[PDB]
């Protein structure tokens, strides 16, 4: 059918989920199901139930919390043996105020990570140039953020994500994370010809998480078909 | 004086298993990092801690 | 159980389709089904479609009408031809931008209502005029998203948001004219508005059927997002 | 002179039926407005057209 690939992994859903803010693994289990999601990202935190509430999907370990590449490669290693999975969502955020990633740090971490046989999914600013570098490094994806994380502003980074759409064929699969607050947001991104979206705050922070998880599902499907259907021209 | 999850503790002389037991966590859910060496909770080294060891005990949690 | 009523008529799909621009009729029927639509608008004009539209409820319109006298006239002809009680009232004096005449739509709606007509009034994003129409009796109210067929999307969002604010006091609010992409419909639905009326965006697409489904999913997704109570940015 | 669909024609003396037949258009799929009055194709008056008679012959078509 209409399937894409993260490196050697073939996914069908273009809707990836995140396990943040779910007030319990129960409504989380429901949401992940309603979204028909195949992949859900998880963090690696200090030990002060989840692993079984996330069975049925694949686990994507991220290096959230990491302020440097050194701390990033560190969380990735632990994330790898904790899930046994080969891939990781590279994330390097110095100032958690806005949660914006570091260009060079994330670039250096991506290099070391791929030399360690990792499949890097680089969380990054909407930097097409940096995206092209990440792609030449051997990244299986590039994940430009739509807007400040958890903000739910929307596709505030539209003008730049259009360039990603234009250089779609030179980049690895383009997944948009961090910034989406409504399913109409995801649809918009998918109508541009982007490969997938990653939603977290929008679904969990909602009154009816399972319902919203479905909404987002329909929206990624709707947006994707619109693109393949060849929209009319204004 | 071993560093445990970023905190100085009088752990010298004890083993990972011993501390993790006292901690009271299930091992099959945590991963242990000992001075940059990464171990599964169920496979932690049976070596006694040294003054200066840096121990991290991590598990898969929420985020994404 | 998320049905809405146009007068005495209970519909499920909030996605109302239109017949124009379809190259042929085979595609059109593929489109109508792909979207799972039940109400399709048709136009009355001086001298095969009825067969293509079978299965769906015909919604006649007074397109081409420039005055209230012409609109009522066309409505009469549509009543005898469809056999239905409801009608899209469309009074556009000048087809250039295809904007509706507020005073002429008000005049024609008042005539059709006391003439047993179910008025579905095409209008601009005028909330005051909308409250007038509702007080007249019109079964609904349909502010455009932007100039018809432009594909401009939700450019009257600011004022459309006022319609949503005053949801409780109006008939069902159907946004028509403006939407070029499914996400536009999702946006209008997430606002809490009742339904969406799409023509150009589907027929003018490489694959009309495929795009009819996308709009189907989109309008479902947006309506659900609204009911699921979205997060506050 | 009869106004047919906006165009002036020499129809005076003929019946709606006769004209619609010459037009070569089926009666069931159309509606005929004779002078502000709405008639189905099958239910048009038999009275011959007179000078000044305004006639419109419409059908349902795709559009908006």
């Amino acid at each position: 059918m209409d399937t894409w690939k993260v490196g050697p992994v073939e996914l069908k859903s273009r809707l990836i989920l995140g396990s943040g803010k779910y007030e319990d693994f129960g409504v989380m289990r429901e949401a992940i199901a309603a979204a028909k999601a195949e992949v859900v990202t998880v963090s690696v935190r200090r030990v002060e139930g989840l692993l079984e509430a996330l069975e049925g999907v694949r686990l994507l370990p991220n290096t959230a919390g990491a302020r440097t590449a050194e701390e990033a490669v560190r969380l990735a290693r632990l994330g790898r043996l904790l899930t046994g999975e080969r891939w990781v969502k590279l994330e390097v955020i110095p100032d958690p105020t806005y949660l914006l990633p570091d260009p060079l740090e994330t670039l250096k971490a991506a290099e070391r990570l791929i030399e360690e046989d990792f499949l890097v999914l680089p969380y990054m600013g909407p930097d097409l140039v940096l995206a092209k570098r990440l792609a030449a490094l051997g990244t299986a994806t590039v994940m430009p953020l739509a807007a400040p994380i958890g903000s739910g502003w929307g596709v505030r980074t539209r003008a730049l994500l259009e360039l990603f759409a234009r250089e779609k064929a030179s980049l690895p699969p383009v997944v948009v994370d961090a910034g989406l607050g409504l399913p109409s947001h995801a649809a918009e991104v998918m109508e541009l010809g982007l490969d997938a979206v990653l939603v977290n705050t929008a679904i969990a922070e909602a009154q009816d998480p399972p319902a919203m998880a479905e909404a987002f599902r329909l929206a990624v499907e709707a947006g994707r078909k619109a693109y393949l259907a060849g929209p009319m021209r204004p | 004086m071993v560093w445990l999850n970023g905190e100085p503790r009088p752990l010298e002389g004890k083993t990972l298993k011993e501390v993790l037991e006292e901690m009271g966590v299930e091992l099959k859910g945590v991963a242990v990092l000992l001075n940059e060496e990464a171990f599964l909770g169920l496979e932690v080294p049976d070596r006694p801690l040294r003054d200066g060891d840096v121990v991290e005990v991590v598990a898969l949690m929420q985020g994404g």
